[PDB]
């Protein structure tokens, strides 16, 4: 049975092609689809994909949501890959965790247009394609399995450039001590508040993040004599015991 | 059947991501109401599940509040109120605990975290202003959960003051008062006019209030702006096929009538 | 001071509630000697007309060596009734219910007028012991016939204590009247009178056979048939004076029956002859004094347990063998005077009798070992191991109690073939104070063993295997073919226990040259032959030796052996040892000049790469950076002598042919701030220490690696340099400010993300910084402990033909076989490859995880583990698994001094995987256990065990790499290996990945993108384990038990979707089992479902 096709959140089952291995003769690797939504310049009228290929980067979603186009006349504004995680490297980030700035779903990767009426031509679209593959499993809309999976998982031994990672660390260093410094300035030149209130710094301190932190992680002499209430109290003693 | 505890903790490796296995474990104790013993196996809990399930950490969480609420006392779920505060989302447990402190019928504890968390959260939304509203009213305090229009108002900035008198003027019509809800709704049909959903939702909480003859002069007193086609057959067929479930003959001649003009 | 006497109350009640088994067949044997009772006298008849009397009945008569012509046995042959006793063992209460049997002691002592002043010599009273018994067999059997009580009874003529001088009547039951449901073997014994002679023939030095010899083990024998009831008279006035003798001697039976030494002889050929009643004695000699002055070794003040500690520190403090040995008469003080006897002794003057002499010379010197060994792991007040010392029985194997075993075949045919058979004596010299064949064979064997060895072995054990003390009613004698030989015997146990620091030492060292040729030289060169001759050093010493070809798969342990057998005892007889040469091919041989006949013991290649890396050290030394290098410290698993490939220069292959060396700048506090900058100004610098390399030694070549083994890092590159001499070095930068970087990333991190951070701060840790101090201690200390880098590759390369390097870390498999070494009781270290992998698997099968951590001090033998550091280890262990309920997620827990978390190692691997390890190791004890030593065994024991469990992958690169990885396969040609062999390095070093597999990271990838789904395991020691081509190479997978069906289909399942219902979804199985291979498209070849 393969007429079953849409699950009831939505859900649009994307079935595509598989190459030939030399023992396998089947090749059903399955997708899901949405349209979701939030004010934010990250979810508007964006996409969830579901159970993704391995290595699905740019260039090959370029080139199949291309075959859409060409084929049944939907119009489409790819730009990127949004929140591509498979592997599981991305989730937290130490370098925000623990830097001055450059501060702030599984195996769903999401994707938004430009256009809402191209997503939902493409919707409607990938729903037709859904139960197209769901009538015949022979005339396939497609995306074949192309793999610049090799071009980055089997060369990955590679000694990489000297020269293009010498200018790249040499421009992050010469972006990093620029905000270092001017952070460390804008620290110890002078802060009045809204009133007068100048506010204690230290000889050598960099952060007004630094100081907030450790303002957050900043979160005796009495005597048994000398007073005559106290020679009541021992007086009390001296007679109880 | 989950018998023995080589059963349970069976159950508990050969699947870590269920709550209802979770909690079947935490309601085993529960019905043999060892439920100290479940306090410390939830410690266990909270600390042996997988930390990227929002929504079954959410599970782990509202049933450890759930057993310090239906057995606990209050210095201890304000303790676990805080360190639920400090783990997960305050404004989420918040909201589970104004709906578990009022199905455990504490209204000491109830009223109190309602205006706090009211004061807390309601400077950015508005559900936890209106479901203090609706539990005033369904407590039987009508101008007392009227009388928090001011706060909601002083409470939220600019942006959905359209939207606190739209749900507060929806509880007054869901058990309020039908007349006074309709002189709240005329700061919405005073405010904004060309926002078509508040219009058509007013007219079907009228419907759902049924004052059936200010029903036969509201959707009468509506058709005479610029309506466009969409909310005209909106509006039309809300009210043919409502007349479907005196003035029918006078909507059927409507049907043809303002086609022309 | 506290416990350890309820864990002796636990053996208590282990032990005790006899009665239902003492009651019945006391009862049993009073019905037996009221029958003993009722049989009466048998009067003087004839030898010669006795034979013909006995002839066609069924008993044929027993006898000792050899059969009494009748040219002199002019003999009292009477028979009277004996006096009746029920003494020993289930007299004085020492009877633990084993499945095997305990014994009985039921003595007939002969009466007063049956023998003379004279009966005792030349063994014709033993003759008439022998008829003795054959009447009182043959009117028991008729009695009890007509008793009709033979229905479930057999009797059986044995030897007392394997003695062919003294025959025994055992009985075993078998399925009202019946005993079968525990202990066995009945046996009665008779005995000669009290006292009959003065002491002179009761001396050791005896002899009135005919042409003096003297026969010490027969007036021994003698003796010991006769006066072993005053010693009871002794343990009962003692059993009288007090109580503690009865628990301290079950506790003494039951540790000597762990270690195997029962009261049987060692002078037969096997391990014991020293037992329970022995143990008596000594501490009831001990009582009344003990020292030189008689000063009381053993108060009843102290129960058993000090009672036992004082014996065995006696035991182990004074000698009785070579130098010393105890006196005592029992009619009294004992004191301890100066020689040895070159035989295990203890003189008791009231009998003029040597008790000690029922065992050997190397059995009592292993014992006084056993001494030693439960004392020094018995006195210390650290750790509490009462199971360690009494609740293994150690006697279970020969390979795990021992270190090597030799089995010598010997077919010589017959008694009369013995002059052309075997090249040993014969004569009235050896015949005289030897009882037979074996028994000449093993003291021979033993003294050629000890003399050829020396200072070569610890101990020497001789052990005749299919020797028995049994032999029927109808038979005369064992009358057994024991493989080529009548004798009781059927070939030769030669177990060794070895000096490891001179196993391979190819050169043993006799005396010096003098001119006149002294008796010394002379036996040395008497016993050596053509072989030894006197040689130059280069010290110049003109000195006696004789040159020892090692070879690898052969210790030259086994050829100075062979020789010793093969030329005095016999000389077509044949040495049995597979095993050691059987695992010797299974270690990887390394293309080195003659490797073949290097041995395991040289590690030349790892002071190849050390030689290496030092002058890599200086020229990186000796040059200038903006901030100079405070030290590098290499934590390479070649510089702690753990690396597979036994490191040969140009050997791509190895996937650990990159070690990897931490350099640390001096404490400069301007650093970049976060973790990325930090790190990539660590990169700047590996930028800058490769540009003057390049500058000035150009001779040396490198490139950069991004390393992604610490999670969330995207920016950390580690420096690959390759070194003329033929070798390759990671460099990772150590600062001060990474710890603390990661501290507060750890405190400033969002709560619900605390532990998988710190997961990546103890990967840092584990990687970084204890792995120094932990490559640093093993590393000094394998050099004290010799086999741990042979015992340590033989078990990572069963590891991995075992699948389980995927998941596990090498530290952590380096710290589960460092485990018996550092802690090895209560065995030996081990001398041996095969001792030292059985004693691995043997104690990863016992060990457990839900009570049970794993502390060891990596110290020498014998800074150490005090008892606050091991309180505080054992209190985290049990805070960290009562958080942990049952090892959801952390199976082990290895702690050492250098890491008292014990969590470093054990984090990451699943439960399958560590399962699978455990049910592999008890796997691999039962097949031990069950069948034997072997070659189809030990390939057994190498069989991958792939289980087709859902998932088989075969890959093939498209070239073969044991000529690239420099492992020689035992080809006839070196230059057929050499040839191929990449004695180069490749200019342009991206061909690395097609010289190299990517199997191991890409099953590294498959499991961390399919971590809840499917765990995945690949061969990563390619044809280290996958044939001789140096091709095959495995993918496998176990699915988890989550996704045994259809589920209820969500957002976070996060597998491989295929809805079969509108709410119920399964894997793609064959889509991504197809992804699999098309992502190894050039890399797969087959591919097995299931």
């Amino acid at each position: 049975i393969e007429d079953i096709s849409a699950m009831k959140n939505g859900f649009i089952v994307v079935p595509f092609k598989l190459p030939d291995h030399k023992a396998l003769p089947a090749s059903l690797h399955f997708m899901f689809a949405k349209r979701h939504q939030s004010s934010n310049s990250n979810e508007s009228d964006c996409l969830f994909l579901v159970n993704l290929p391995l290595l699905s980067n740019i260039e090959h979603m370029k080139k199949f949501v291309g075959q859409l186009c060409g084929k049944y006349d939907t119009v489409s504004h790819v730009e990127e890959l949004l929140y591509n995680d498979e592997f599981g490297l991305h989730e937290v980030d130490l370098s925000a965790l623990t830097s001055d700035l450059m501060s702030s779903p599984r195996n769903t990767a999401l994707l938004k247009f430009v256009d809402a009426a191209s997503i939902n031509n493409c919707w409607n679209a990938l729903k037709k394609y859904s139960n197209l593959h769901a009538k015949h499993p022979n005339e396939l809309f497609e995306w074949t399995y192309t793999t610049p999976s090799f071009t980055t998982f089997v060369n990955f031994y590679k000694p990489l450039d000297i020269d293009y990672l010498k200018e790249d660390i040499h421009t992050h260093m010469a972006i990093f001590e620029q905000r270092e410094a001017q952070a460390q300035e804008d620290v110890q030149s002078s802060i009045v508040d809204e009133d007068g209130f100048t506010l204690v710094v230290g000889k050598n301190t960099k952060s007004l993040n630094s100081i907030r932190k450790k303002i957050l992680n900043k979160n005796k002499k009495a005597k048994k004599d000398f007073y005559r209430f106290q020679v009541r109290e021992r007086k009390k003693q001296e007679i109880n015991q | 059947a989950p018998e023995s505890v080589a059963d349970f903790e069976r159950l508990l490796i050969g699947n870590p991501n269920s709550s209802v296995v979770w909690m079947n474990y935490m309601a085993f104790q529960l019905q043999l109401s060892e439920i100290e013993k479940a306090r410390e196996l939830a410690e266990r809990a909270l600390k042996t599940i997988n930390f990227r399930e929002e929504a079954e950490k959410l599970n782990i969480w509202i049933a450890m509040l759930n057993l310090e609420n239906t057995f606990g006392t209050e210095e201890t779920l304000e303790e676990v109120f805080s360190r639920a505060c400090q783990y997960m989302d305050s404004y989420t447990i918040h909201t589970k605990l104004l709906g578990i402190y009022e199905i455990s019928e504490k209204f000491d504890k109830a009223a109190e975290l309602f205006k706090a968390t009211a004061k807390k959260f309601g400077g950015e939304k508005v559900s936890i202003w209106v479901s203090w509203g609706d539990f005033l009213i369904s407590h039987n305090e009508e101008q007392e959960a009227r009388t928090i229009l001011g706060n909601a108002l002083k409470a939220l900035p600019k942006r959905n003051h359209i939207e606190v008198v739209r749900k507060f003027a929806q509880l007054e019509f869901a058990k309020g008062d039908p007349e006074r809800g309709r002189s709240l709704f005329e700061g919405l049909v005073a405010d904004a006019p060309k926002r078509i959903d508040l219009w058509n939702v007013y007219v079907d909480q009228e419907v759902k209030a049924k004052d059936k003859k200010k029903v036969e002069d509201l959707f009468e007193r509506i058709i005479t702006k610029k309506i466009t086609r969409k909310q005209a057959k909106f509006f039309f067929n809300k009210w043919l096929q409502f007349e479907e479930s005196k003035t029918i003959e006078y909507v059927k001649a409507k049907a043809t009538e303002y086609v022309a003009s | 001071s506290n416990i350890f006497k309820l864990q002796i109350d636990e053996l208590l009640e282990q032990v005790k509630l006899k009665q239902k088994h003492v009651l019945k067949v006391e009862k049993f044997l009073h019905k037996l000697y009221d029958i003993l009772q009722e049989i009466p006298d048998w009067e003087e008849k004839s030898l010669a007309e006795v034979d013909s009397f006995f002839k066609n009945k069924i008993v044929s008569v027993p006898f000792v060596d050899p059969k009494p012509i009748p040219q002199n046995t002019n003999y009292k042959f009477n028979y009277k009734k004996p006096d009746i006793s029920l003494i020993g063992s289930f007299a004085l209460k020492a009877g633990i219910y084993q499945p095997n049997g305990s014994s009985i002691d039921t003595l007939l002592t002969m009466p007063k007028e049956l023998f003379e002043k004279k009966d005792f010599l030349n063994f014709r009273c033993l003759h008439k012991r022998s008829v003795y018994l054959a009447y009182l067999t043959h009117h028991l059997l008729i009695l009890l016939k007509k008793d009709k009580l033979d229905s479930f009874l057999q009797l059986e003529y044995s030897y007392f204590d394997n003695d062919p001088l003294l025959p025994i009547l055992r009985i075993s039951c078998s399925k009202d009247y019946n005993f079968y449901k525990t202990r066995f073997s009945i046996n009665l014994l008779i005995g000669f009178p009290y006292k009959v002679f003065e002491p002179k023939k009761l001396l050791p030095n005896r002899n009135c056979i005919r042409i003096l010899p003297a026969t010490p083990l027969y007036n021994f024998s003698v003796l010991s048939s006769s006066t072993h009831e005053n010693y009871l008279k002794y343990l009962y006035k003692t059993k009288k004076q007090t109580e503690s003798f009865v628990e301290a001697t079950v506790l003494g039976r039951l540790w000597l029956q762990q270690r195997g030494f029962s009261s049987n002889m060692s002078h037969s050929g096997s391990l014991g002859g020293f037992g329970t009643f022995e143990f008596t004695i000594l501490m009831a000699a001990l009582l009344n004094g003990g020292g030189i002055n008689s000063n009381k070794i053993l108060l009843h003040g102290f129960s058993s347990y000090q009672l036992f500690k004082g014996v065995i520190k006696y035991l182990a403090t004074m000698d009785l063998c070579h130098d010393g040995h105890l006196q005592f008469h029992s009619n009294p003080a004992s004191k301890y005077i100066d020689e040895g006897f070159q035989t295990p002794t203890l003189f008791d003057k009231s009998t003029k009798v040597n008790i000690l002499t029922k065992m050997t010379v190397s059995s009592y010197q292993i014992l006084k070992e056993y001494a030693g060994e439960t004392l020094r792991m018995l006195n210390n007040v650290v750790q509490d191991q009462f199971s360690n010392i009494f609740l293994t029985n150690i006697s279970r194997f020969d390979n795990l109690k021992y270190d090597l075993c030799y089995d010598v075949q010997l077919p010589l045919g017959k008694y009369n073939n013995l002059e052309t058979s075997l090249a040993a004596t014969f004569g009235s010299m050896e015949r005289v104070k030897f009882i037979t064949l074996e028994n000449f064979l093993a003291h021979k064997i033993t003294n050629v063993a000890r003399y050829a060895l020396g200072d070569r072995i610890k101990y020497i054990q001789i052990e005749m295997v299919g020797q028995k003390s049994d032999f029927p009613i109808t038979k005369r004698k064992v009358y057994s073919n024991t493989g080529g030989n009548h004798f009781n015997f059927d070939f030769v146990r030669v177990k060794l226990i070895v000096n490891p620091s001179e196993c391979d030492k190819l050169v043993t060292k006799g005396p010096a040259h003098s001119e006149t040729m002294s008796t010394e030289a002379a036996v040395f060169k008497n016993f050596w032959g053509i072989k030894s001759s006197l040689r130059r050093f280069k010290d110049g010493s003109i000195t006696h030796c004789c040159v020892w070809s090692t070879s690898s798969s052969e210790p030259i342990i086994s050829s100075i052996v062979n020789f010793a057998l093969q030329k005095h005892v016999s000389k077509k007889a044949q040495i049995s040892n597979e095993t050691i040469k059987k695992f010797h091919n299974f270690l990887p041989l390394p293309n080195l000049p003659s490797s073949a006949k290097t041995s395991v013991l040289n590690l030349s290649s790892f002071f190849n790469l050390k030689k290496s890396f030092d002058d890599l050290y200086k020229i990186i030394f000796q040059m200038k950076l903006p901030l100079s290098v405070k030290s590098i410290l290499p934590v390479g698993s070649a510089f702690r002598y753990t690396s597979l490939c036994q490191p040969v220069p140009f050997a791509y292959s190895d996937p650990d042919f990159f070690q990897d060396v931490i350099l640390e700048f001096e404490t400069s506090p301007k650093w970049p701030d976060e973790i990325t900058s930090l790190e990539k100004a660590k990169t700047a610098f590996l930028l800058k220490i490769q540009e003057e390399l390049s500058a000035n030694s150009s001779t040396y070549r490198s490139f950069f690696s991004r390393d992604e083994s610490i999670p969330y890092n995207l920016e950390i590159v580690t420096l690959n340099i390759l070194t003329p001499e033929g070798y390759g070095f990671k460099f990772r930068v150590l600062t001060e400010r990474d710890e603390i970087l990661y501290l507060r990333a750890i405190a400033n991190a969002r709560n619900e993300l605390k532990p998988e951070l710190e997961a990546t701060f103890l990967k840092f840790t584990a990687k970084y910084l204890a792995s120094v101090r932990h490559t640093r201690t093993l590393e000094n200390i394998s050099h004290s402990y010799q086999f741990y880098s042979p015992v340590v590759r033989l078990f990572k390369r069963w590891l991995d033909t075992h699948l389980l390097l995927g998941h596990i870390t090498d530290e952590l498999a380096e710290l589960i076989a460092i485990k018996p070494f550092v802690d090895p009781a209560p065995y030996f270290i081990p001398g041996s490859l095969e001792n030292g992998f059985l004693k691995v698997l043997k104690f990863i099968s016992q060990w457990n995880w839900k009570d049970d951590p794993l502390i060891l001090d990596l110290v020498k033998p014998e800074e150490r583990l005090t008892l606050a550091q091991y309180k505080g280890i054992q209190m985290n262990f049990t805070n960290l698994r009562n958080s942990d309920p049952n090892g959801t997620h952390l199976q082990f827990f290895v702690a050492s001094k250098n890491d008292p978390s014990g969590i470093l190692y054990s984090s990451g691997i699943p439960l399958p995987i560590a399962t699978r390890l455990t049910a592999l190791a008890k796997v691999a004890v039962n097949l031990l256990q069950t069948h034997g030593l072997n070659q189809q065994t030990i390939n057994l024991l190498f069989t991958p065990g792939l289980k087709d469990y859902d998932f088989v992958v075969d890959l093939r690169t498209p070239i073969g790499l044991k000529s690239s990885c420099g492992i020689l396969s035992a080809t006839e040609f070196k230059n057929i290996t050499n040839d191929q062999a990449p004695s180069n390095f490749p200019e342009n070093l991206n061909d690395l990945s097609e010289k190299m597999d990517p199997t191991y990271q890409l099953v590294k990838y498959l499991n961390l993108k399919y971590k809840n789904s499917l765990i995945l395991s690949s061969r990563k020691y390619i044809g280290v384990n996958g044939g001789e081509k140096g091709d095959k190479n495995v993918i496998t997978g176990l699915i988890k038990p989550l996704f045994k069906g259809a589920h209820k289909f969500r957002v976070n399942l996060d597998c491989n979707v295929k809805p079969v219902d509108d709410e119920n979804v399964i894997l793609n199985k064959e889509a991504i089992f197809h992804e699999i291979a098309a992502f190894g498209n050039d890399m797969v070849i087959n591919f097995e479902t299931d």
